[PDB]
């Protein structure tokens, strides 16, 4: 089962490739939940299997269908940006990008030299991720959800439009 | 590993705080009253800090993988409730002048308050990890608690971009530690090695983990964020994470770097002796041509950073570096307790997004010489200058850094604070100055004798600094 | 020669020194969140090739 | 695994009912366009917050999807920690119901 | 059967990639893209870590990173309507009036 992980992961970075550089956002969106998707598989090769269900569950289910829900919702085509081709010039894209390959040699030459007693099968249950999750990590579980109402309540105080109506158009400060 | 009900009243203060936050919910749900929600709050917060002494009644206990409560986390823990109540206390009548809603700022500051809790509890990486979450984004609703104005809604969204690039850096860190090392206890990150303490993947880990935390603690150059924060966000706000957030990250890098054996490794203690090194420098030369407050004492923050940073770099020398942070951390927490309650107390109340939010401290003598009076004792005690409690932790920390013979830091904290005192004293005089141009309700008098005991208290433990360091010492971890 | 002090100018060069550094350093303040972001690319380059080397 | 001659019989059948459902579309969209012959605004911020309460929500669940694998093997410690934690779930419920936030109200 | 190097290579490839796109791209939407980017490949590479020790505190790590990718997600996503609303633009330079 490596070669699926192999071909999930060459399809997740050449769909997150395409993601970075590509116009308009709403493939944009669809390649990276493509590249959720890869990852998902990449994630049942390796035995997690809760991991993968997740993925597809909240990842490629809840976060990108909100970030969908937002684009359709203010009406972005990327406009205004997509003419100007920023990225696709050399004095933007070269600088940044030696950086970012700078960082991935060096992490890269910090990956190898380790020792590997390799990927191995006896996939891991979503049993024994309850078990633990509700075993060791009582507080993990509790402040999470803290976590998650805090969050629940600052979107809500900043993201409530106090006017009235299920179309608005877009005057400068809500007048 | 199970909790048992000897270990319910080592989570006395954690839980009080989910469960004040809770009430406070229902009660926000069922009136949606501002003095209620403000009063149960700060009950709350009471309630914790008489809970904290009932755990101090009880040993230092291990309850979970998670989580380790001791004199240290007790510490940091009553300085984060103490913190958060000034913020309260700080923000009620910043409140009293706002339109939108009013309780959902006290909301976020139990559950920020919360997750410096469990930072300071905190002995896993899944409990650092959740509890500088749990500090960041109940930042970003007080940051951009008011929206409407400009500067709050950029300062929301550089901290929110940053912070998400900053956890996922310490996210990836950790991770790259864990396929090191087989454990995420902090005690168990480098069991497995033994000559061979660097090895590169724990090494690199431990790196972007070390980028990750000095975001949050302002170290250059993960720096930038800092005075744009600062300034956007309001000033009780500004308070809480000057004080809180700073020192329950500062309190649990301590002791990931004191339980771990990774500390002892002569690679990542010279990075971050160049860290604190440039932090230090960076920051003082920084805040030398600054007329914004609020600006000014983000730099201050940075320098000061820096200042904890070389105390911590003598960790694993002088044995004496835990109790040297806890005394600078008091009086760095009380200085700029006094100096934002100050801000917060002439910005009060909110006054609408359109009006500016300049403190204008030219001339403050003039109309309110309380609040001119504790601001430049604040002025002094953060310039490492004597008779108050600033200086104890400059002396402290001096003394930390020339026991372990860090002599570039010993210099570089010397020529850093001869910078500091520069405009530190410039402020302070500004503030006796004569302004061009230019209140009684018991809750502006309570922010106002919120102040004023820190003044007496950084004072009296300037000139008197004994009590603090007994009951410093007293608060001893597991070693 | 001396009715403007020499040594006084020769001991407040590091003030001058200091106001040039925080005058350069300012400059990185920009404002803009994406040299934030570069800015914090180029530390972690910098952290893990100093970890690298030593 | 890729040894035990039957949980591999059940991935192959898994693997082509995926592809075959997924060609069996391709060709119905390629029998429809081949045969036949040829001839500013907003919307709201009301629809963030459903979606926001369904992804927090849908966290908070999730962390019960784990724990009801492990409903017996965990003893009433993980009955009191899940029912706290739907109790905090229901207090922010009954938080967002009583302020306003979960009505839509045309 | 698969060496722990070629997965972490993939998580820090794949970082790397949402650390570019972070800063070539003005637009904030795309800027959450590329943090999601970077939040998926840290929790991957935890995954990766929890899969090679034969643990599940790496899935418990998983279960923690998608929890705050879920909520800060909301939280920008939040924000930048909030910009749409404000400013009625989503360019990240022009919120640039706090400087230095």
């Amino acid at each position: 089962m490596e070669f699926a992980f192999y071909i999930c992961g060459l399809i997740a970075i050449l769909a997150t490739l395409r993601v970075i550089t590509h116009t308009n956002p709403v493939h944009a969106l669809l390649y990276l939940i493509i590249s959720l998707l890869a990852i998902s598989g990449v994630f049942f090769s390796l035995g997690a299997y809760f991991a993968g269900a997740l993925e597809i569950i909240v990842y490629a289910g809840a976060i990108m269908v909100l970030f969908v829900f937002v684009v359709m919702m203010l009406n972005l085509g990327g406009s205004e940006i997509e003419q100007e081709r920023q990225w696709l010039k050399p004095q933007v894209w070269i600088g940044p990008a030696i950086l970012s390959a700078i960082m991935l040699v060096v992490i890269v030459y910090a990956i190898l030299g380790v020792n590997d007693q390799g990927i191995d099968g006896t996939p891991i249950s979503a049993k024994a991720v309850g078990i633990t999750l509700f075993g060791p990590y009582v507080l993990a579980v509790e402040l999470a959800s803290m976590l998650l109402l805090a969050g629940l309540v600052v979107a809500f105080h900043v993201g409530r439009e106090e006017r009235a109506g299920e179309v608005l158009s877009n005057r400068k400060d809500d007048s | 590993m199970t909790i048992t009900p000897q270990n319910l009243i080592a989570l006395l203060p954690l839980l009080i705080v989910g469960l004040t936050v809770v009430v406070v919910m229902l009660s926000i749900a069922w009136r949606r009253n501002h003095f209620l929600n403000a009063t149960l709050s700060v009950i709350g917060l009471n309630a914790a800090l008489v809970s904290l002494w009932f755990v101090g009644q009880a040993g230092a206990m291990d309850v979970t993988p998670l989580m380790r409560v001791d004199g240290f986390a007790m510490l940091y823990t009553g300085l984060v409730l103490l913190a958060s109540l000034a913020t309260c206390t700080f923000a009620y009548p910043w409140l009293e002048g706002y339109n939108d809603n009013k309780d959902e700022f006290y909301l976020l500051v139990l559950i920020a308050a919360l997750g410096g809790i469990l930072l300071a509890n905190a002995n896993h990486l899944a409990s650092l990890f959740l509890g500088i979450e749990l500090i960041s984004l109940p930042l970003f609703g007080l940051v951009g608690y008011a929206f409407r104005q400009k500067r709050s809604l950029e300062a929301s969204i550089k901290y929110t971009i940053l912070s998400a690039a900053a956890s996922s850096f310490l996210l990836f860190g950790m991770a790259l530690v864990y396929a090191q090392s087989g454990d995420l206890s902090f005690v168990a990150l480098g069991k497995n090695l033994g000559g061979m303490l660097n090895e590169p993947l724990l090494l690199a880990g431990f790196g972007l983990m070390i980028v990750g935390l000095g975001f949050k603690l302002s170290l250059v150059p993960f720096h930038l964020w800092t005075p744009d924060v600062y300034q956007g966000a309001p000033a009780p706000v500004s308070t809480f994470l000057a004080t809180a957030s700073k020192i329950a990250i500062f309190g649990v890098v301590m002791r990931l770097f004191l339980y771990a054996p990774v500390g002892d490794s002569e690679a990542i203690r010279v990075v971050l002796a160049i860290i604190a090194f440039a932090s230090i420098i960076f920051g003082n030369l920084m805040a030398l041509s600054q007329t914004n407050i609020k600006r000014l004492l983000g730099y201050s923050s940075i320098s000061h950073l820096g200042y904890l940073l070389v105390a911590l770099i003598a960790l694993q020398t002088g044995e004496m570096s835990m109790e040297a942070v806890g005394v600078y951390l008091a009086g760095y927490l009380f200085s700029s307790l006094g100096a934002f309650g100050v801000v917060s107390l002439m910005s009060s109340p909110y006054r609408g997004p359109d009006a500016d939010s300049l403190f204008s401290y030219r001339g403050l003598f003039w109309h309110r010489p309380i609040l001119a009076a504790v601001m430049t004792v604040m002025m002094l005690s953060l310039a490492g200058i004597p008779m108050t409690l600033g200086f104890i932790g400059k002396f402290y920390v001096l003394a930390v850094g020339v026991q372990a013979h860090l002599w570039w830091l010993v210099g570089a904290v010397v020529v850093g604070s001869a910078i500091g005192l520069y405009y530190y004293l410039r402020v302070a005089v500004s503030l006796y100055l004569h302004a061009p141009e230019q209140p009684s309700n018991w809750q502006y008098s309570a922010g106002g004798i919120v102040v004023l005991i820190s003044a007496l208290l950084v004072l009296v433990l300037g000139v008197w600094p004994q009590p603090l360091i007994s009951i410093v010492r007293l608060a001893m971890p597991l070693m | 020669l001396l009715k403007r002090d020499p040594l006084n100018s020769m001991m407040n060069i590091p003030a001058v020194l200091s106001r040039f550094a925080g005058k350069g350093l300012l400059l990185s303040e920009n404002g803009y969140l994406r040299w934030y972001v570069a800015s914090m690319s180029i530390g972690a380059v910098v952290v893990l090739a100093l970890l690298m080397v030593l | 695994m890729s040894t035990s001659t039957e949980v591999i019989a059940h991935h192959w059948a898994f693997a082509i009912f995926l592809i075959v459902a997924i060609g069996l579309c391709c060709l119905m969209l390629v029998g429809g366009w081949f045969l036949g012959g040829r001839a500013r605004l907003r919307l709201s911020a009301k629809f963030y917050l459903v979606a926001m309460f369904f992804v927090i929500f849908d966290v908070e669940a999730l962390y019960l999807f784990a724990w009801s694998t492990s409903i017996r093997e965990s003893g009433w410690v993980g009955f009191v920690e899940a029912a706290i934690f739907i109790f905090v779930l229901l207090a922010g419920l009954v938080y967002l119901v009583r302020i306003g936030a979960l009505d839509w109200t045309p | 059967m698969i060496p722990l190097q070629h997965g972490l290579i993939l998580a820090a490839i794949l970082f790397v990639l949402g650390l570019t796109g972070l800063v070539i791209r003005r637009n904030l939407l795309f800027m959450l893209i590329g943090l999601e980017i970077m939040i998926n490949a840290s929790a991957l590479a935890f995954v990766v870590a929890g899969s090679y020790w034969g643990q599940t505190d790496g899935q418990v790590m998983y279960i923690l990173a998608i929890s705050l990718a879920a909520a800060e997600a909301s939280i920008g996503l939040a924000l930048l309507l909030q910009l749409h609303r404000r400013r009625q633009n989503l360019n990240i330079d022009s919120v640039s009036e706090m400087r230095g």
